């Protein structure tokens, strides 16, 4: 323990003596340590549920207001590559029919589509959510048809020697070799989505993380600076907690 | 038993867009039943694809081979097979793993029946010890243990046996042939094990037939061995003629070929 | 009338005559040499050339308190030469071969 | 000599301490020109011995020595073969063997190093497939270009751990032979390390056969004598090749079969609390250490409370008191112990193990006046003198049939041209009554220990003729000996009562504390005789009573000196050579198992390192008079090239565990 | 050809032909497929170099001027990438030492570092190229960091019966096995850069393919929907082409 | 076991160990001496300890060695040794 | 031909040399050595004479004369045999 716990924290205070020190120069105008924590400390960290009524709640209700959408949407495309990922794979025709199409589909940028996604919905809220799900299904259903693709020759012999076929073939030879590869794709598709609803507030207003960055970058104030950093430190340790309880799922199958 | 699995001249000619490979050619094999056919010979001279013929794998594209008169086409549980690599799915633990061939071939039969089936088909093999550890939790020996255990769950007439061991270590070979021959001896059902390990087909085996290697294999030279059936391991050895079986059998395989 | 010269490691000493002391042994003429032999390291190495003389009854007995004493386990440890002396004098008084010590 | 590998005794660091001892006193010299190849069941340490000698590990004592100095870092002049491929997937073939020429011979330009290249590619016979790449290859000849590389730097010590052991047999073989080739075409050495026995036996020079388990050790070092211009086809056919092939197959299943045991042994009921322990020993001044360890309160020292000294009259008393269970722990004669474990005289084989050798070089053979007076004083007279004539044929003695008295005696004698039973006669006798025996004249001979012998010289009854320093001076007289059911039960009060010995003998062998010992072997409840009679040979110069002046003996009491605390294998199967010589037992044909069954050095190393002593016994060839150079790795022949002996029937002894 | 090439070509007429019949219906009113290339074929389809002044360029100088943002970064990643990847890894101290934070730090998505970046650096340009600079490190130094651990054990011990410890040590083993990582690295590093170039422009403005697509959503005509899809698809193409181009490196070595 | 003993010049010393490590003799202890001679020099004392056989093999080598005429090089002290004993092993002779 | 191998204090190295001359045989080796008896180890000279067998009394009572000191640390003197040294220079048998 001692051995795997002390060394990460030796960094942070290499990182907060080089991140301080930086303030002495009047050209670096970023805020420092000792106060960037400091006056944020009561509005902001002791309180974290803290309610005043428009758009301009405490952090928590910020975080858990994205992560509720991320929550709420990303569960379509959940069961994207679930459903419409099998049905793919199984028909070797349609496989190489589409392959192509979802590559060009897949890397297309997410926050690109909400230009459209704005145009086809009127409101906002059902649109932040469906930029989730149209980023986030690419990158599930294209590593579980990998999957189809890629059982071990020696699983289909195994299945082969005895009469497996239909039915009793798909729920104990295929879908249980393509469970190893869904949570790959969903590190990756839960980490993507999480790109996109930080970036996509950012463009929509409203309510929630992201958002919460541009308005107080946007309105210059005396420290505003000072939570823009603490939100950094938000997002980035949030996105962790997401990509590894995934990872925990997946250890358990 | 007169006419039990027959090879009739089979003969496989691979694509090779070089041209032709003809890696099988006038092969001959009459297997009676309740044998230990062994198939020793060189790697890549075919004899991999012999068995992966029967079994129901491949095509002669030659000519056919009969099992009771019935033509072999397509695998099926009679030829059960036993693979190199163990074939065993990580997922289900060992006694599942049984207990997947059993439903797979007995889908009527009643339930918590089978399941008396692949529990009493786990301690000839002595592995109902070990009745739920993951196949990435046992050790390699006893992962191939339950590889015979699976393939004798099913009652197959042909238990076709790729080389089982081909990784486990000088040890643990004593232990399993014997408990390999000692279960052969309990249900009769032919085997045609794929040795290449010459010491081990003499002391296990009935009828081991060496095929000359090459492009254009074919089977020669079927040794015959007359050990008593209760084979003992350490009895046979110093026996004054394993000894002018074995250098004879190594005069077939290195020095001609 | 046997004489003791133990090539032993260079920090060994200070377990030699604490534990040879006890052997009743009181004269020791430890001297200083550089040595060279299977062991590695760069060419030349510094060993201590532990010389005792010893009567011939417990020449058997001083020898084995060193190995016990100045063993390590690692080659490079030394040797024991035994050599014989016929008159050894002590100038104190210039008696016979007797050590007198 | 070229590489030789001193004694190494490499540790393995455990957490809390666990020092699981990988091997212990490996000696093996090899000479130029050597393929050794290193057999072992798995379990001991094989790769752990070759990484030691190609020195990727550390050896903990001592080390491996290459043309006389040592090895502390990898370098290439002692190449290896990895069981894993281990190639460059990155680069071609031609490449891969460019890789360690093209660092080693750095004094050698282009052109001059594309030759060496391109042959060494060519005798390994990896033509063809010479610009290939390692992942199209098979694993087939994907080690022959870990073999060529290593060949190519033109090594000194090349080995080989196991490099093709994945491969099926059939590749295993056809790979030999290509390393057949080699080897006659060249001159190259090596430390083969296999599994196969095949393998070995076939490309080798001199099998070494490691033992199992820890503490790991050589056990036998087989030879094979093939001329070694050598073809696979050619070597089978050879008429003493498959004989050789059922020695090392017969002794891999012992370590099988003695490897479940030991794991059967360790997992057994535990013993009860001991209150007290009941020690038998016999009167004689060599008894000494068992005497002062209690006198002087060495085993309370170390915690072991009361213990008893049971006393015994008759050699006998103490085998039937330890087989039986009244007593344990009895110390006695070196040669018995072994006797019990074979049951010399069709008795039930009980094993008898035997740790802490406590005692040498304690025995004189005394005649009688009769033979001095005839014109004997040394074996040649007496051979000439039973020649002259039957008359009364001599009849000589032994404290008990089967021990170093009854051996060492006989091989005395027939060294003489006397065979021991039809020439003479030798009968048991206790020791305790022996001294009037001589006067009643029903023998002419001893060969007991110091106290009863100078018996005869100081009542001019006898002369001591001859003396164990003069036939054998490491002959063994005393050892611990416990049944092996009393070892692990009570793991404690054992190696307590090992360490309480060792004390009680350092203390009693410095000159100074000899004299207190003295007073204490003096009293009704231990050896009583006159102080007067056991001073010779202890503080006292002996005095051989054939009217010559007597000489201080300085080393024929040794308890602590040369090195006598240790159950040398080497000697103890000795015995075992002796005692079928005379036919008292069939020469085991599992030496190599009961030899290191009775005797536990397990326990003495743990009792000597924790304590502080030498604990690596000396390899120890059996020097007598007349050395014949016995060689601890083929005893059937050393057996069979004895002029007089009875016949020779090989058998395996089996011992039940308990 | 005809099984690989020929199948995909169909899927866009019947993508196509479902895509129709949008227009009628009043739900998702997007530009038809019909007409989506009538008003674009003439000014922007057929001159990509339409150059007419400031921040109204053709799509082919939007493109360029992103491109080239993420050619001029993502190069001071690289070579901070490769460089200071290996320099960890080969010391297991330090690397369990800022593991964690790399960790962290690798997850907080693009345009969470922009309100930031902007500060340090006042001049517009010199921001994009940080964020992605920033942002493109992470995925490279991971992914070459473990390659360097995940080195056999095989190569290392035949690297040192040979004497080869030392500078050649470094490129004959260790560089050359963790090629192969680094392509991996580099392979979602630069679909991560091209993430975050899109998305660094659409906020902070100026010439490239963002703040074409937004400034577009802004403003409405008669042709703002049509020329965002437009836009939308040659972000796709080029994402494609710019990860398929490391997609062929990575086959020669 | 027999002792040879011998006295060279200081600079001398890699030309009797160069002369003895090929000749299959490696061990030896060389310490520092001042000799009188015919004030004090500062003379090196090579000292190697061998079976009887190699006495006039290794001798011959170091004679060979340091062979330069000029009066003040030393002689080849030789001297008996019953026993030779090592500390790693404890073995005798 | 016997090696007289005296130990003598540092301080009486000058004296014996007119003793060790005047005996006819001058020519010695000399070194230094931490002697330990009775007096921790002090510094102490030890002198190697190949003296002939027919004169080691008249070298031993000179070296004794002149190393006379009576207090604590005296010195000692050896007698080792030699069978035969030969000269490097030459290399004849003695
Ligand atoms: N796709 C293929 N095209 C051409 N030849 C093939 C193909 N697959 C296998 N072969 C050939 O079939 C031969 C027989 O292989 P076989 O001896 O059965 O393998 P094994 O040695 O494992 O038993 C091989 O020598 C190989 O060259
Ligand atoms: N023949 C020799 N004569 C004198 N000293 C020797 C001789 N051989 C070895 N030594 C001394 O023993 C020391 C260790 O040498 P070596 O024997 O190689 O190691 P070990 O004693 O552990 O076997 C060296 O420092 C050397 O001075
Ligand atoms: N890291 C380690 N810690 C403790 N013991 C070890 C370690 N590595 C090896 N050993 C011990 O060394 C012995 C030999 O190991 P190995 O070389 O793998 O098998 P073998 O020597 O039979 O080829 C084993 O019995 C094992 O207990
Ligand atoms: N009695 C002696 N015992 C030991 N060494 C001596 C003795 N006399 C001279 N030597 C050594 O021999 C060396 C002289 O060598 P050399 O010149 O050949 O003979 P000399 O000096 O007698 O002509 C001196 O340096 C000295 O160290
Ligand atoms: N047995 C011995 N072994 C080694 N050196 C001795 C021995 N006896 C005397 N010496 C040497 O002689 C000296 C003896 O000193 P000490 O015991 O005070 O008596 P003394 O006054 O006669 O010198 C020591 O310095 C030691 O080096």
């Amino acid at each position: 323990l001692w051995k795997k716990v002390v060394p990460p924290l030796v960094a942070l205070g290499i990182f907060l003596v080089i991140w301080q020190l930086l303030c002495l120069n009047p050209n670096f105008k970023l805020p420092g340590p000792i106060e960037t924590f400091s006056e944020t400390w009561d509005p902001f960290i002791i309180n974290p549920f803290f309610d005043n009524g428009e758009s301009d709640k405490g952090l928590g209700w910020q975080i858990l207001s994205s992560l509720g959408r991320v929550g709420l949407g990303f569960s379509l495309a959940a069961i994207a590559g679930i459903i419409l990922g099998i049905l793919i794979g199984v028909n070797p025709l349609v496989y190489n029919a589409v392959d192509p199409i979802f590559q060009v589909l897949r890397t297309v940028p997410p926050l690109a589509w909400l230009p459209i996604s704005l145009a086809a919905f009127q409101q906002a809220n059902p649109s932040a959510i469906f930029v989730i799900f149209i980023t986030s299904i690419w990158p599930i259903l294209l590593n579980t048809t990998v999957g189809v693709q890629q059982i071990p020759q020696d699983y289909i012999n195994v299945a082969k020697v005895l009469r497996l076929k239909g039915v009793k073939y798909f729920f104990k030879i295929v879908f249980p070799a393509t469970v190893p590869y869904i949570f790959t794709g969903l590190r990756i598709g839960i980490g993507l989505s999480w790109l996109a609803i930080v970036a996509a507030e950012m463009l929509v207003g409203g309510v929630g993380i992201g958002s919460f960055i541009w308005d107080a970058y946007n309105t210059t104030t005396e420290t505003n600076l000072s939570e823009i950093i603490l939100a950094l430190i938000y997002v980035g340790l949030v996105g962790l907690l997401l990509d590894r309880l995934v990872g925990f799922v997946a250890s358990k199958v | 038993t007169d006419n039990f699995l027959v090879v009739e001249g089979v003969s496989k000619i691979y694509p090779t867009p070089e041209g032709p490979y003809t890696v099988l050619d006038g092969i001959d094999l009459k297997v009676r039943e309740g044998e230990f056919v062994c198939l020793i010979g060189h790697s890549g001279c075919g004899k991999s694809t012999l068995l992966n013929m029967i079994s129901g794998f491949n095509t002669p594209s030659e000519g056919v081979v009969l099992l009771q008169d019935k033509p072999i086409t397509e695998p099926g549980p009679d030829r059960m097979m036993v693979f190199q690599n163990y074939c065993l799915l990580p997922w289900l633990n060992v006694f599942e793993n049984v207990y997947l061939a059993v439903d797979a071939v007995f889908p009527n039969k009643p339930q918590a029946e089978k399941r008396a089936i692949v529990r009493e088909h786990l301690a000839m093999v002595g592995l109902t010890e070990a009745a739920e550890k993951k196949p990435s939790q046992i050790s390699g020996g006893m992962k191939q243990r339950v590889a015979i255990a699976r393939a004798l769950s099913i009652r197959p007439q042909v238990l076709i046996l790729d080389e089982p061991f081909g990784a486990l270590d000088a040890i643990t070979k004593e232990e399993l042939q014997e408990e390999l021959l000692q279960i052969w001896s309990d249900h009769q059902v032919t085997v045609l094990m794929i040795t290449h390990d010459i010491d081990e087909a003499l002391f296990l085996a009935d009828r081991v037939v060496m095929m000359t290697n090459g492009p254009a294999a074919q089977i020669g030279e079927i040794l015959d061995i007359p050990f008593d059936r209760p084979r003992n391991r350490r009895r046979i050895m110093e026996d004054p003629k394993y000894y002018d079986l074995r250098n004879y059998a190594l005069d077939f395989l290195f020095n001609r070929f | 009338m046997k004489k003791v010269e133990a090539i032993i490691r260079p920090f060994k000493l200070d377990e030699v005559k604490i534990a040879l002391v006890n052997a009743g042994i009181v004269g020791m003429t430890v001297s200083e040499v550089r040595g060279f032999g299977r062991q590695k390291g760069v060419e030349f190495l510094q060993k201590l050339k532990v010389e005792i003389v010893v009567e011939d009854n417990q020449v058997d007995m001083v020898v084995d308190k060193i190995i016990a004493a100045a063993r390590t386990g690692e080659i490079g440890d030394g040797k024991i030469f035994i050599s014989p002396v016929e008159q050894v004098i002590r100038i104190r008084t210039g008696e016979k071969n007797t050590e007198a010590v | 000599t070229f590489v030789e590998i001193d004694h190494v005794d490499r540790i393995f660091d455990l957490p809390n301490g666990g020092r699981y001892i990988a091997l212990k006193n490996i000696e093996l010299k090899i000479k130029q020109g050597e393929f050794v190849s290193l057999i072992g069941h798995s379990g001991c340490g094989k790769s752990t011995l070759l990484n030691i000698i190609a020195g990727l590990d550390r050896a903990s004592i001592g080390g491996v020595t290459l043309e006389g100095r040592e090895i502390r870092e990898p370098s290439p002049d002692r190449m290896v073969v990895f069981q894993n491929y281990s190639l460059l997937p990155w680069l071609t073939v031609r490449e891969n063997v460019a890789l360690a020429v093209d660092e080693v011979y750095q004094g050698k330009s282009k052109g001059e190093r594309r030759a060496i290249i391109e042959e060494h590619i060519d005798m390994v016979g990896l033509r063809l497939a010479a610009n290939k790449r390692p992942s199209e290859l098979s694993g087939g000849m994907k080690q022959r270009v870990a073999i060529a590389r290593a060949l190519a730097t033109r090594p000194k010590l090349l080995l080989l751990d196991e490099p093709f052991g994945a491969l099926d047999a059939l590749t295993r073989g056809s790979l030999q032979e290509q390393l057949m080739k080699i080897c006659n075409e060249h001159q190259i050495t090596c430390v083969m390390v296999t599994h196969d026995v095949d393998e070995a036996l076939l490309l080798s020079d001199r099998v070494v056969m490691l033992t199992n388990g820890p503490e790991a050790h050589i056990g036998q070092i087989l030879e094979v004598p093939i001329s070694r211009p050598r073809q696979r086809l050619e070597v089978v056919k050879h008429p003493s090749y498959y004989n050789l092939r059922n020695e090392i197959i017969y002794f891999l299943n012992q370590q099988k079969l003695a490897k479940k045991r030991q794991t059967q042994q360790a997992s057994a009921p535990l013993g009860t609390a001991k209150a007290v322990i009941e020690i038998g020993f016999m009167p004689l001044t060599d008894s000494a250490p068992l005497i002062v360890a209690k006198e002087k309160g060495f085993f309370a020292k170390y915690g072991l409370d009361n213990v008893i000294l049971n006393r015994a009259n008759n050699w006998q008393a103490i085998a039937t008191g330890v087989v039986t269970g009244k007593l344990d722990a009895a110390q006695m004669v070196a040669g018995m112990p072994i006797a019990l474990t074979l049951g010399a005289g069709s008795q039930t084989p009980t094993p008898v193990i035997n740790a802490l050798n406590l005692s040498r070089n304690a025995n004189a053979i005394t005649f009688s006046k009769r033979l001095y007076n005839q014109g004997v004083r040394s074996l040649a007279d007496l051979k000439a003198v039973i020649d002259s004539s039957p008359d009364q044929i001599l009849t000589l003695g032994v404290v008990h049939s089967a021990s170093m008295q009854n051996l060492i005696l006989r091989y005395w004698l027939a060294a003489g041209g006397i065979d021991p039973d039809r020439d003479v006669s030798l009968t048991v006798i206790p020791p305790t009554q022996m001294v009037s025996q001589l006067k009643a004249g029903n023998i002419d001979g001893y060969c007991a220990g110091e106290p009863w012998n100078y018996q005869a010289v100081h009542d001019d009854l006898g002369f001591v003729a001859a003396t164990a320093l003069e036939i054998w001076s490491g002959q063994p007289k005393k050892v611990l000996g416990v049944r092996e059911d009393w070892a692990q039960k009570y793991p404690e009060t054992y190696l307590n009562l090992v360490k309480a010995l060792i004390e009680a003998c350092k203390y009693c062998d410095d000159l100074r504390n000899r004299e207190e010992i003295l007073e204490i072997l003096c009293r009704p409840e231990y050896l009583d005789v006159n102080p007067a009679y056991v001073r010779s040979g202890f503080i006292d110069p002996y005095d051989r009573g054939d009217g010559t002046p007597p000489q201080q003996l300085t080393a024929y009491n040794q308890f602590y000196l040369n090195k006598t605390n240790y159950p040398n294998r080497t000697e103890i199967l000795w015995m075992i050579t002796q005692m079928a010589r005379w036919g008292l037992t069939p020469f085991p044909k599992n030496w190599v198992e009961i030899t290191e069954r009775v005797c536990r050095t397990d326990i003495f190393g743990a009792a000597a390192r924790d304590l502080g002593l030498l604990d690596i016994g000396e390899d120890d060839p059996i020097h007598l008079f007349d050395g014949k150079l016995f060689n601890p790795s083929e005893p059937i022949e050393y057996l069979k090239s004895l002029e007089i002996r009875r016949q020779i029937r090989i058998e395996e002894v089996f011992i039940s565990s308990g």
